[PDB]
RNA sequence: AUGGAGAGGAC
């Protein structure tokens, strides 16, 4: 995540050749969408980005405290002293292919955190395994190595789609299937079958 | 308010009329009232329209309102879905809302409505009313571990 | 509720969920880790022995694998220890628990589960990494996105539970859903982005790249079309290769604003059979929309070819875009200079009249708008004359930036944004408002203490007379601040009270279904509709269509 | 960098967290619903401590 | 020395508070289109003078670059999301023993800081680095 | 948490330029920005690499075990 | 920890919204999303 | 010669920037990312630790090692350990380091891939130094150590390709450029009023000639002459980047050609 | 394989719509004065000032995958300056005595307008305009 | 077969104005074959519209109202999820009870 | 965790073969080699190069997903030559244009200083 | 009683969820080596297989309809129209 | 194992 709400995780990685490409030979270190940036309006992102290219090729410390006179003007008038473009953009090279990049991309350091939430602490993936002993139904959690709730609002899912089978067998095959005796007369499970 | 009527032409034109808004509600008496159209009266208490105009002109006006939370909002869903809702409050008699009072009030059978908010004392007097249990309600026989008559259950297959 | 109703069950998994430019629409992507643990039984018959005892020999954990041979008297050999995992002889009848594998057909889900499309049929692809993979395309009906949302995937342990799924609930036969009797999945995001840019009639795509895009369909039939142009050198137009995604016999035509068999402004839409004769291609046609292709489509050429469809669109769009680019910055939120003079001088001339009014009104000239306070006429007429300088302002600045603006891109295109994103990200944000009103005094008489007592204008009462571009100030800042305080309460408050409106219209309609004599019925037989949606008809099967028997004049029905 | 505010209570660290209540000893008024029949009240939590 | 005084909200009702020392008080005076629109003094009767109004937000806000140009959810929702951040928690990491602990190996001083941070100690201890990072649509992953 | 042994984006050894940049700091007065470039640290990725770096094992040092 | 050692927590008429009054003793923005919005606050 | 072109602008130890003439953009790319990933090269893939009383964890050092950038030149006589039919490594695959450090001193003690010591038999290979373009002859500082601290491990360097891990890339950045006035229209420039006046010249403006608004699009252009600039990190010299870059994009045609013919 | 429509026309309309690469243009016959077009051009391949005076002619000629051209080596059936293939999608009689088709070369339009031509002019896959000078 | 010829109405209505013959013959120019088409299509499409008895219609409307009531978030009435709130819990005492008059 | 080893972006896996090639049916004289552990450095530059050549009547190739390393190039020839010469050319061409860019090179750089 | 062969009211087509479940129910008979009654062509799937013996009207299976009074139609799979 | 608490993820 930035530092300004725009959570998001990785969906690929791509080696440095496949990565697109600056003319001095920079090529970025992570690749967020531009979709991300008009329904969220998060323009402190757009302005740290900018604000913290120059700092870096200055040498200074961008200050981004809130209420300042620092300004997306004056900080792209200092970024075009640097001999780049006022505001981020760089032509950039596809990699696969050399070509010029059509679109111009707006290219440069801003603040990233990593956060706990990697994947290989939630994968969890269960073909059957413990119960507990009052329900014989799964264990609850991934810890205890369990399976997954098929909740109300599921078997409405199922309900709707009119697959019988399956939602009879997701509560039978998987969770806790059971056979019983029961009397013709009263109609309880009474019956003492010394089965064998 | 604009209005689309019938041209002395044929052809459908905006002639826009004049309208009178309330706060509050008595469709009782204003609907008697000279000098007005008694045949295109509307509240949006669709509970009033009810008690004047009776339970099917209440199911056209309840609906009336749903439809018209849906559409204030952009969405548009299927008149099959918001009728069929309407026309099962509107099937007792009266208006029977989604509640415990409303709905799970009604003799289906047992299992049924004690899957929903009272689940006990639904239970209770079911055993000291000595209630029968069809057991046709979707519900009845995802407790049992049976095949619900459910799309692919709601037949047999043989030979 | 939480034991019969509702069991927590076997074969299940959960995890991280991505996208994936490259899986077909009704594909999903497993781990292979979790393609290793989830099982399904198989009988031994003549038809799989051979792939079957072969992926015995395998064993537990090397992919196409197995745990658990199964027996005539039905008892476990265990593939990860037991002594004769490397002996089996493997008799007709007895179950092999094979690792899953590609094509099984398998139930996915994300919560909550709101409706029917909120679990749909994929066809596995077992693949490296431990997210699950599915189609952008698919993002919809499961309300899904990347930022670490996760999804369940359910395996069925019968002949007929498979069966169940890919004949009732495959991802294809739901594109077109009966909630709204119009598709319910559309193109989105990159592709609804850079389609709209490939068929501006300035985008033109030589050979090589023609080639290549060609390529990249892959029911192509290997024929090159003849270019537009030919002439000084040969060109293709963006219209054109993309007309190879779509099949044959699909007839499409629309109309917007200007449109007129000339469509001077590339408005409009139409498709004259598998090749699209005039139009900027955006989210109206390709879109998840009422009359647009994927409704047409599917009905015109069965959900299978529509599955299809959006992995053709994909696989080009998102080719021809990786070679294009497109992006966003602060460029494309500063507004020109006189525009900025403008806009500001727009909004002094509403605070000029805010004061006039409450000139007005302290001096007692002010009349009551019939049943209301004095003082909620002059609040109204505030607010109004503040929300239209919010808009003039803002739609002053929509008209400045160029079509080469980035947002204003994604707004053509329909993929991200809308008018009031650039009102303020550029203008003006506007009023700050909380429980219908502006921002009430929580001191006495005053807003804060900042401010003198019994003072009613713009900014004191939550007039964020700035942009995000320019800033909000501190006053503005934390007013802003109490405005979107009531938003995230009641997103929070909504999800609690819907969670629950559902609950119960879900348990008072449980048990109604449509019965074989077209009647709608109950657990009662009581009859709620003696002809189902009064009509008998499917939702998904019904289409807005005009009935022109009943408007224009008598003359022209007569001629 | 440790900034203490916390506990140790078999070895594990515990932070007080700070308790919202109303003042004691304020005199408050209140308008009153209105199927109601006591329509304003003026009310004070007596607190000595 | 009676320049600085403690104000609770109670008393906070009866004065009234300029928002910035100077600006907000020096007698009576051209400009720059791009700093954002201010109002002025008005009301000069003034008991009081803000410390600083970026004071107002507290340790986890206090590091949101350009907080004053963010839709405040935003603002919110990264305030959940800064203390979930891996970096240094403490210098003494390799002598304590905790169920958890997570150090991000090469922590980085944000490139674009807040004036804040510097009582919060964020440079010395920061959890986050500095991504060259690129707002492109590109493979379409 | 000592400088980073190669810039990440690009790849230029920073290593062993760490010592040498303190001293072009404090021992001849520089200034960061002049610092880095005598240290050919030239392109912004590498520049940040040095710059933003924050030496936390020189506090590590100090616990005694 | 420099967050958590400094919070607020209210228990149980319009207590989540953000008041005038919390101008400058409390954080405008750091407060948990669902569950306990602007009952939990933050110095 | 005959074909492609090549003109050196500059030349140091560690940059050349030359012009490219007559050759494709496929050409011209497809060697730039050779360049980046695929010229073989000498790192540390092992290492094995004896003691590590350090403030640094074990493999977060190990780590450390393997970017260190090592004298590759004789690496063509080196062989891939997963070829060589010795079990693990040996003087045929392999380079054998070791590290011993122990703080002596008040003062913090330091750790420079210069105190790191070659123990395998190079014979006669000119390969395994740890490189040090350092002004005072200590390159890269592996860690600290105070007082009583101590550091004993044993590398063991393999030959790998930037593909593998990007620790074998000869790399450091490779700069890249055509058509330097859009005269192809490859881009199309955003502006807010003047294209030109907002985005800057390129230094390879001296070299084209402008295009004069007096001249309507030269629709036949093709991209050639390719302004490019590669930079190393040492473990190879300059020269040898390109001339290997080229070497194996050759090499690896090759195999096509022949693999052709076996099948 | 044969011409289906021949004529020169006076060019009276530049039009960059927002566009850098084409331009909807309008022109009037030299001959007919019951007759004018409206035609999208490439106006960065075929550059065209107003008051311009192009000859503009319709074959259908000189279907199996456009093979890469060889064409003075071939037979170009051109010579002309400017050639594009498109297909024919409405005829709309304007009534009389005047008769319009319309053409879409890859979404670049063109609407001719006559009475002759008609005659000639099939509901047809077809269609190659030529442009010269 | 009034159930029948009832459900049956507003679609020929359509069906009739379209396949009237001033129109068949004049706008579309079918021919004999194709119009024999025209109509053997337009049955077979109809008959795959008929709502397939199984259909679980029920829990599919619960969910269709339910699902886009939870995409409603923000002058006159109560509207959104508080008035869906009311309508649906019959409620006695509405925040906005209101008159149309003509 | 379920990363594949990086190796095998470029080493051949259980009997992989590095080249396939196949009749494609859609069109006559064409056909789609498959080409394990490659990618764009290789595909791009035997594409471009099939384009000169000009008894060559489509050339095209395309890596279908990126976990891995490999592609397709589908080629069609004017009937009579077939497609692998096609192929056998364009590789020769690259080799001694590249082979030609070495000298180049050298001849260059044996001029320098420092 | 039952209900007469002539005067059945029902759709004479096939409902979807009776396909998915004949489809099913041969699958679970075909898996288990049960007879097979086409040309298998290569198709070595159990409900691939169902699904070429169902488009050839050799699947001898019988639907029971229940009204929902209690009343019932038997119909054939080798009668219903399968059109969907 | 059970029982309770608290923090936190997704809408
Ligand atoms: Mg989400
Ligand atoms: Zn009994
Ligand atoms: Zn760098
Ligand atoms: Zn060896």
């Amino acid at each position: 995540a930035s530092r300004h709400g725009q959570k998001g995780t990785i969906g690929i990685t791509y080696r440095r050749e496949d990565m697109p490409f600056t003319a001095e030979g920079i090529v970025p270190d992570l690749i967020i969408n531009p979709h991300a940036i008009p329904s969220r309006m998060t323009v402190a992102h757009l302005i740290e980005c900018l604000l913290s290219k120059v700092a870096a090729l200055s040498g200074n410390e961008g200050d981004a405290s809130p209420f300042t006179d620092i300004t997306v003007e004056g900080i792209s008038k200092l970024l075009r002293e640097h001999g780049y473009q006022s505001r981020g953009f760089e032509v950039m090279y596809n990699g696969h292919t050399g070509k010029k990049l059509m679109a111009q991309i707006f290219f440069g350091p801003t603040y990233y955190q990593r956060l706990r939430h990697m994947v290989d602490d939630k994968i969890h993936a269960r073909a059957r395994g413990p119960m507990q002993v009052l329900t014989r139904q799964p264990v609850e959690g991934r810890s205890r190595d369990g399976g997954l709730r098929f909740g109300e609002m599921e078997r409405d899912c199922m309900i709707a789609h009119g697959a019988a089978s399956f939602l009879k067998e997701r509560l039978m095959e998987a969770s806790d299937a059971f056979r019983v005796h029961i009397c013709g007369i009263c109609g309880l499970m009474t019956v003492i079958a010394k089965l064998n | 308010y604009d209005r689309k009527v019938p041209s002395p032409t044929g052809e459908y034109v905006k002639e826009p009329e004049w309208v009178l808004e309330t706060d509050g509600v008595n469709l009782s008496e204003v609907m008697t009232v000279p000098g007005i159209d008694p045949t295109r009266i509307y509240t949006n208490s669709f509970i009033d329209i009810m008690e004047v105009l009776g339970i099917e002109a209440g199911r056209a006006a309840l609906y009336k309102e749903v439809y018209n939370v849906i559409a204030s909002d952009g969405s548009y869903v299927n008149y099959r879905h918001m009728a069929l809702l309407v026309d099962v409050m509107t099937t007792q008699g009266g208006l029977t809302s989604v509640t415990r009072h409303g709905f799970n009030r009604s003799n289906t059978g047992a299992l049924m409505r004690c899957s929903f908010e009272e689940t006990v004392e639904i239970l209770f007097e079911a055993g000291a009313s000595a209630e029968l249990d069809d057991c046709r309600g979707v519900s009845e026989n995802v407790i049992l571990g049976q095949m619900a008559p459910i799309g692919t259950g709601a037949f047999d297959v043989m030979i | 509720r939480g034991n019969l109703m509702g069991k927590r069950v076997d074969f299940s998994a959960r995890t991280v969920i991505s996208g994936d430019p490259n899986l077909e629409l009704d594909q999903v992507g497993v781990p292979k880790s979790i393609a290793k643990t989830l099982t399904y039984p198989e009988v031994v018959t003549p038809y799989n022995i051979d792939r079957l005892t072969q992926l015995v020999r395998n064993g537990p954990n090397e992919h196409p694998g197995a745990k658990y041979v199964i027996r005539d008297s039905g008892d476990r050999i265990d593939l990860r220890y037991s002594k004769r995992a490397g002996d089996i002889q493997l008799q007709y009848g007895w179950k092999v628990e094979r690792h899953i594998m590609d094509n099984d057909p398998v139930l996915f889900n994300r919560q909550p589960s709101l409706h029917k499309m909120s679990m749909m049929a994929h066809r596995v692809k077992v693949i490296p990494y431990s997210t699950f993979r599915l189609n952008l395309s698919v993002t919809s009906p499961y309300n899904a996105d990347f930022d670490g949302d996760e999804m369940n995937l359910h395996v069925p342990q019968s002949e007929e539970t498979r069966a169940e799924l890919s004949q009732l609930c495959a991802v294809p036969l739901q594109i077109v859903s009966p909630q709204s009797n119009k598709p319910c999945m559309g193109i989105v995001q990159d592709t609804l982005c850079g389609i709209r840019k490939l068929t501006l009639r300035d985008t033109f795509i030589e050979l090589d790249q023609v080639l290549n895009m060609l390529y990249w369909v892959p029911d192509w039939d290997g024929v090159i079309p003849t270019p537009a142009i030919i002439k000084p050198k040969p060109l293709w137009s963006g219209k054109q290769i993309l007309s190879v995604a779509i099949p044959n016999g699909i007839h499409l035509q629309r109309f917007d604003e200007g449109t007129t068999l000339l469509s001077p402004k590339d408005n409009g839409m139409l498709i004259i059979d598998g090749q699209i004769i005039f139009g900027v291609v955006e989210k109206k046609t390709v879109g998840s929309s009422n009359g647009g292709l994927i409704h047409v489509v599917t009905r015109e050429k069965g959900p299978q070819v529509c599955a299809k469809l959006f992995g053709n669109i994909q696989k080009v769009v998102n080719f021809w875009l990786l070679h294009n680019g497109f992006s966003t910055g602060i460029g494309d939120t500063i507004a020109d200079g006189p525009t900025m003079r403008e806009i500001t001088e727009t909004i002094a001339e509403a605070k000029k009249k805010v004061l006039d009014v409450t000139k007005e009104a302290q001096a007692n000239l002010l009349t009551a708008k019939h049943g209301m306070t004095l003082r909620e006429s002059f609040e109204d007429n505030v607010v109004r004359f503040l929300n239209e300088a919010r808009d003039k302002a803002g739609r002053l600045a929509e008209v400045n930036l160029k079509d080469l603006n980035n947002v204003k891109q994604m707004v053509m295109a329909g993929s991200k944004g809308s008018f009031i994103n650039i009102a303020q990200m550029s203008a003006c944000v506007g009023q700050q408002s909380v429980e219908g009103k502006r921002i009430a005094f929580g001191f006495v008489d005053r807003t804060l203490p900042h401010f003198s007592k019994d003072d009613y204008s713009p900014e004191s009462k939550g007039f964020v007379e700035n942009s995000y571009l320019r800033g909000l100030t501190p006053q503005e800042f934390f007013f802003h601040a109490m405005g979107g305080r009531e938003g995230l309460i009641d997103t929070a408050v909504k999800t609690a009270e819907t969670g629950y409106i559902q609950r119960r219209l879900v348990k008072a309609l449980e048990d109604i279904m449509v019965h074989y004599d077209n009647t709608t019925r109950n657990s009662l037989g009581n009859v709620i509709q003696f002809i189902y949606g009064e009509d008998g008809m499917d939702a998904a099967h019904i289409e807005k269509q005009s009935l022109d028997t009943i408007g224009g004049s008598d003359a022209a029905f007569e001629k | 960098f440790d900034m203490g505010g916390y506990f140790i209570i078999n070895g594990s660290e515990k932070v007080l967290i700070a308790q919202e209540r109303s003042a004691g000893n304020i005199v408050q008024v209140f308008k009153k619903a209105a199927p109601s029949p006591i329509s304003h009240v003026a009310e004070i939590r007596s607190a000595l401590e | 020395e009676g320049l600085v005084e403690y104000i609770d909200a109670e008393e906070e009702e009866s004065i009234l508070i300029a928002m910035q020392p100077e600006d907000l008080e020096p007698a009576e005076a051209d400009v720059d289109p791009a700093k954002r629109i201010r109002v002025s003094h008005h009301a000069t009767t003034f008991t009081h003078c803000e410390i600083h109004p970026s004071m107002i937000l507290g340790v986890a806000a206090s590091i949101i670059p350009f907080p004053d140009h963010n839709q405040s959810p935003r603002n919110t929702y990264q305030s959940a999301m800064g203390k979930q951040a891996m970096g240094v928690f403490l210098t003494n990491y390799n002598v304590r023993m905790d169920t958890m602990a997570n150090i991000l190996y090469y922590p980085q001083k944000p490139l674009g800081t807040t004036r804040a941070m510097e009582y919060l100690k964020f440079r010395e201890l920061p959890a986050g680095q500095n991504a060259i990072v690129a707002i492109a649509c590109y493979s379409g992953y | 948490m000592i400088v980073p042994v190669r810039c990440f984006s690009c790849g230029k050894v920073v290593g062993d330029k760490w010592e040498s940049y303190l001293n072009l700091l404090q021992e001849d007065e520089l200034d960061e920005g002049t610092a880095l470039s005598r240290l050919g640290l030239k392109r912004y990725c590498c520049r940040r690499m040095i710059l933003t770096h924050v030496d936390l094992i020189e506090k590590f040092l100090r616990y005694n075990p | 920890t420099l967050s958590h050692l400094r919070r607020t927590n209210t228990p149980i008429a319009k207590p989540r919204q953000l008041h005038n009054t919390h101008w400058g003793l409390v954080c405008p923005a750091e407060t948990p999303e669902g569950q306990a919005c602007g009952l939990v606050k933050n110095l | 010669e005959e074909g492609p072109q090549v003109k050196i602008r500059e030349a140091s130890k560690d940059n050349v920037d030359f012009i490219l003439s007559n050759v494709d953009l496929a050409m011209a790319n497809s060697l730039r990312r050779v360049m980046i990933a695929e010229i073989p090269t000498l790192a540390i893939d092992s290492v094995e630790v004896e003691t590590n009383t350090t403030v640094l964890a074990d493999e977060f050092i190990a780590h450390r090692l393997g970017l260190i950038p090592l004298q590759s030149m004789d690496i063509e006589q080196l062989e891939y350990s997963r070829d060589c039919f010795c079990e693990d490594h040996c003087d045929k695959c392999s380079v054998v380091l070791t590290l011993q450090a122990f703080g002596e001193s008040e003062s913090t003690t330091n750790v420079y891939s210069k105190d790191l010591v070659i123990v395998s038999n190079l014979m006669g290979r000119n390969i395994g130094h740890p490189i040090i373009q350092d002004k005072e002859g200590n390159g890269v500082l592996i860690c600290k150590l105070r007082k009583g601290q101590e550091l004993k491990l044993t590398c063991v360097a393999k030959k790998g390709i930037a593909k593998e891990h990007a620790k074998w890339g000869p790399a450091a950045a490779i700069e890249f450029e055509y058509d330097p006035w859009n005269k192809l229209k490859h881009t199309d420039y955003w502006y807010e009023q003047d294209s030109a006046k907002e985005w800057p010249q390129s230094k390879n403006c001296e070299y084209e000639d402008p295009p004069n608004e007096g001249d309507p699009f030269d629709y036949k252009a093709q991209a050639d002459t390719f302004y490019m600039n590669v930079e190393s990190v040492g473990s190879i010299p300059v020269d040898q980047v390109v001339v290997r870059g080229i070497d194996t994009l050759q090499k690896k045609v090759a195999s096509i050609l022949l693999a052709l013919t076996q099948m | 394989s044969n011409t289906l429509f021949d004529d020169i026309f006076q060019v009276s309309e530049v039009d960059p719509g927002r566009y850098n690469k084409v331009c909807r243009i309008e022109a009037a016959s030299t001959t007919q004065d019951q007759c004018k077009l409206t035609l999208d051009i490439n106006v960065e391949l075929f550059p065209v000032a107003a008051q311009d005076s192009l000859t503009v002619t319709i074959a259908s000629s000189l279907t199996r995958s456009w093979r890469p051209p060889q064409a003075g080596d071939r037979s170009l059936a051109d010579d002309y300056d400017y050639v594009m293939y498109g297909t024919a999608y409405k005829f709309e009689e304007v009534s009389k005595d005047l008769i319009a088709v319309y053409y879409s070369f890859g979404g670049l339009l063109m609407r001719l307008e006559g009475n002759y031509r008609n005659l000639n002019n099939l509901k047809q896959e077809n269609a190659y305009l030529l442009i010269r000078r | 077969q009034n159930a029948q010829r009832d459900a049956v109405t507003l679609f020929c209505c359509l069906l009739r104005s379209r396949l009237a013959t001033r129109r068949v013959l004049q706008e579309y120019r079918l021919t004999k074959q194709a119009f024999d088409w025209v109509l053997s299509n337009i049955e077979a499409q109809f008959l795959r519209s008929v709502v397939h008895p199984g259909e679980m219609v029920g829990v599919l409307a619960a969910q269709s109202i339910g699902e886009p009531a939870t995409q409603m978030t923000l002058k006159k009435v109560t509207s959104g999820v508080p008035r869906l709130k009311e309508i649906l819990n019959v409620a006695k005492n509405m925040k906005t009870p209101s008159l149309t008059v003509y | 965790m379920n990363a594949p080893d990086r190796f095998e972006l470029f080493l051949l896996g259980e009997g992989e073969s590095k080249l396939k090639i196949d009749p494609d049916t859609k069109a006559p004289n064409a056909v789609v080699i498959t080409f394990e552990k490659e990618d764009h450095t290789l595909g791009n530059l035997i594409r471009a190069e099939l384009l000169n050549d000009r008894k060559v009547l489509f050339a095209a190739y395309k890596v279908e997903h990126p976990f891995f390393a490999r592609f397709k190039l589908r080629i069609q020839t004017t009937e009579g030559y077939d497609p692998k010469d096609a192929l056998k050319n364009a590789c020769n061409s690259i080799i001694n244009k590249l082979g030609a860019l070495k000298t180049n090179f050298e001849t260059e750089w044996n001029l320098q200083t420092l | 009683k039952a209900i007469p062969k002539d005067q059945r009211a029902t759709t004479p087509y096939m409902t979807k969820y009776e396909r998915a479940r004949i489809l099913g129910t041969r699958a679970l008979q075909i898996s288990m080596n049960a007879p097979v009654f086409v040309d298998l062509e290569g198709e070595t799937d159990p409900l691939r297989i169902a699904m070429k013996e169902l488009a050839e009207k050799k699947i001898p299976l019988v639907i029971r309809r229940y009204l929902p009074d209690g009343s019932f139609e038997d119909w054939s799979v080798e009668e219903l129209i399968v059109d969907l």
